């Protein structure tokens, strides 16, 4: 037979926790081939690219998810995070901010985990001001 | 909490 896109995402999720980020990204890629219209495949592969320090690759997958779901709190948060590492402070804090009001409007039980990144991003900016 | 974000599909 051949695994479903859901099973490929699940296998990729396991390799991510397993710290095999190249392998996890490849599983997400095969999921995408089976069904290219599921946003979480892209955000999760982008997260792989952040860990591997391939920041352009992670930007692209975050942008692809935002085309599928412009309201994605997760895609904005990963996009904001990625831009923070590239010293693109002004972009990171804008995207991190939009994840915050989007999480507000959707009433999501995430926690102080977006404000934390937002504070650290804004005050890492004032260093290299 | 990178696991929580990873599993988040909403
Ligand atoms: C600490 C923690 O649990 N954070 C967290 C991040 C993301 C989400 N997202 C979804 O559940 C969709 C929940 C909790």
């Amino acid at each position: 037979k051949s695994p479903s896109a859901q099973e490929l995402k699940e296998q990729g999720n396991r390799l991510f926790v397993g710290r095999k980020y190249p392998e996890a990204a490849a599983c997400y890629g095969r999921a995408i081939t089976r069904n290219p219209l599921v946003a979480v495949y892209y955000t999760n592969r982008a997260l792989c690219y952040l860990k591997m320090q391939q920041h352009e690759q992670a930007l692209a997958d975050c942008r692809r998810a935002l085309e599928l779901d412009g309201q994605s709190v997760k895609a904005h948060f990963f996009l904001g995070q990625c831009q923070l590492e590239m010293e693109s402070y002004d972009e990171a804090i804008a995207n991190l901010q939009r994840a915050y009001s989007l999480a507000k409007e959707q009433r999501l039980n995430f926690g102080d985990d977006i404000p934390s990144a937002l504070r650290i991003a804004k005050k890492k900016r004032w260093n290299s001001i | 909490c990178w696991e929580a974000w990873l599993l988040c599909e909403t």
